[PDB]
């Protein structure tokens, strides 16, 4: 349920990309009073959803479900205008392996599941910055779930 | 626009620049884009006396607003050649 | 004119030289409707009579304690503080601005876990007659219950010839998920009364953006006979996040005492080369997102 070492290994290495692919602001940084409503439409590993070690024990579908939802949300934004337009991203660029890293660990949780916009290019940039710091808090908790599988639930 | 909106966008490009500058430690020249990024800084602190003061004159909120834009393209022209650098 | 606790008022206003002020009207508590008279502090002199008074508000001499009176009793108190409002802005004398990460950062918070736990700290040059109130959510527009104690001092120092105090507050989200991906941000709200001048101050974060662990743990170090190579060895924090499992930690080994000789490890041991005076020092970070590094924890070589 699936090969807990390898999705260790690959949630790991996303940790590491999503904090060196881009440049980053300070956490205090771009913060303005419509952030709440902004962050009810993205998708986040809460509270209750089964991520924490207790629930990881009883049943850790109901987590891993939740993770998968959350990569297919991350690769369908890193993969959106948002960053392919202008200034543009490559596919090939350290983003572009980002989107990548995502895609690949969503087909490890489950191999055949399937996978607003500004338009002046300045916000293009400043969205960027929130949208991968939101990122990285979620891989976070992913990555911190399957080192526990790894470590407590591999057979 | 507002004195408040401004200093926002200010502080909006302060924190970019910063995030940029940071970023070319992990990584066509180097050192001419540090020097343009810590050109655009310090154009930032001139213009931040003309706000805290809030042929030839200062400079008007407009023409502040217009300055904000012309330093938010130089910052998106450094910001392509570097993403361009690392891919 | 607000209540900001029961029978203490905020009088907001546009502060510069001579300026008009506001018109207040303040009503005794009372059921009394006949012979009432109206003081303010120590003063005996009879302001005005009636439920109501009718005042103007401009400087701090109309502000302070308010007492409405009947048959030579107290029937009633209001104590009028001011916020000043500055050339739009409002005043900031209580607190030092510690500009860092940024200009205008007055309250620094951090957590040494995920335990929905987090202490805060201001300074001020302030030494009597000095007052703070703290509160605390997750959530500003549907607010999620935080529980936080007495702010009180945590370190008195000089600072460019003048005193400077330190104060510090703990407090605890009512309902924590340590585990979770935060996605409101806690709001930290000081209130600051110094005499009769109200103002107030907020700081808005994630856990996660303020963690800091404690230091390593028991730092050890085992030399090897004819060699400076040493193995290095520590133990996570007590106050870290448990089960460490799930919430790992990494590490920084440095040896110094010019150059930087690191090494970065998941382990609690690593392999280095002393030398004399050198020491050996360790620190960690979480593992998986990039907040802060704890405090050295530190051994000398040989
Ligand atoms: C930090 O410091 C700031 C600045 O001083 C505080 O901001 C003030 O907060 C108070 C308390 O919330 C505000 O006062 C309250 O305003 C409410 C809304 O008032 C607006 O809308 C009405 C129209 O309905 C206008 O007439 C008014 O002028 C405002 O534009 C009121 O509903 C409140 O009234 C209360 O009392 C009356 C009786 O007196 C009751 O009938 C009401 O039901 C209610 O209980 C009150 O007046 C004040 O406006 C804020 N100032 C500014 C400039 O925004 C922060 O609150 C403070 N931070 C903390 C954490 O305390
Ligand atoms: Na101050
Ligand atoms: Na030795």
């Amino acid at each position: 349920s699936p090969a807990w070492t390898q999705c260790q290994q690959l949630s790991q290495k996303l940790c590491t990309l999503a904090w060196s692919a881009h440049p980053l602001v300070g956490h205090m940084d771009l913060r303005e009073e419509g952030d709440e409503e902004t962050t009810n439409d993205v998708p986040h590993i809460q509270c209750g959803d089964g991520c924490d070690p207790q629930g990881l024990r009883d049943n850790s579908q109901f987590c891993l479900q939740r993770i998968h939802q959350g990569l297919i949300f991350y690769e369908k934004l890193l993969g959106s205008d948002i960053f392919t337009g202008e200034p543009s991203l490559l596919p090939d660029s350290p983003v572009g392996q980002l989107h990548a890293s995502l895609l690949g660990l969503s087909q490890l949780l489950q191999p055949e599941g399937h996978h607003l916009s500004p338009s002046q290019p300045w916000q293009r940039l400043l969205l960027r910055f929130k949208i991968l710091r939101s990122l990285q808090a979620f891989v976070a908790v992913a990555a911190r779930v399957f080192a526990h599988g790894a470590a407590t639930l591999s057979p | 626009m507002s004195i408040q909106e401004i200093q926002k966008e200010i502080a909006q490009i302060q924190a970019v620049i910063a995030g940029i500058q940071k970023y070319i430690y992990t990584m066509m020249s180097i050192e001419e884009i540090q020097k343009q990024i810590a050109a655009i800084q310090c154009q930032i602190a001139a213009i931040q006396k003309q706000i805290y003061a809030m042929g030839g004159s200062g400079m008007s909120i407009e023409e502040i607003q217009k300055q904000i834009a012309a330093i938010q393209e130089q910052i998106l022209a450094i910001y392509k050649q570097i993403m361009a650098m690392v891919t | 004119i607000w209540e900001l606790k029961k029978d203490v008022y905020v009088v907001e206003l546009d502060w510069y030289p001579d300026a008009p002020g506001e018109m207040v009207v303040l009503t005794c508590d009372t059921p009394e409707e006949d012979g009432i008279t109206w003081t303010l502090d120590q003063s005996s002199e009879v302001l005005g009579s009636g439920k109501t008074l009718t005042i103007q508000v401009k400087e701090f001499g109309d502000a302070g304690q308010y007492t409405c009176h009947k048959g030579g009793e107290v029937l009633s108190h209001s104590l009028l503080l001011l916020h000043k409002k500055e050339d739009g802005i409002w005043s900031t004398d209580i607190l030092k601005d510690q500009k860092e990460p940024k200009n205008k950062t007055f309250l620094r918070c951090e957590a040494k876990n995920y335990s929905g736990r987090f202490t805060c700290w201001w300074l001020t040059t302030i030494s009597t007659d000095l007052t703070f109130s703290v509160k605390s959510s997750r959530g500003s527009s549907d607010p999620q219950g935080v529980t936080c104690g007495a702010a009180t001092l945590s370190a008195e120092r000089v600072r460019g010839d003048n005193k400077e105090y330190e104060y510090s507050v703990e407090c605890q989200e009512d309902s924590a998920c340590p585990a979770a991906e935060e996605s409101l941000p806690i709001e930290v709200m000081v209130d600051a009364v110094h005499k009769l001048k109200y103002e107030n101050y907020t700081s808005s974060f994630f856990i996660r953006d303020i963690i800091k662990p404690d230091p390593p743990k028991n730092l050890q170090l085992k030399p090897l006979k004819n060699s400076r190579q040493v193995e290095v060895s520590w133990e996570y924090p007590d106050t870290w996040s448990t089960p460490h499992s799930y919430f790992s930690l990494t590490f920084c080994v440095q040896v110094q005492g010019e150059k930087k000789d690191r090494v970065f490890t998941d382990k609690t041991s690593a392999t280095v080369i002393c030398r004399k005076n050198a020491s050996i020092s360790v620190r960690a970070q979480d593992r998986y997102y990039s907040s802060s590094w704890s405090e050295w924890a530190s051994v000398p070589c040989s």
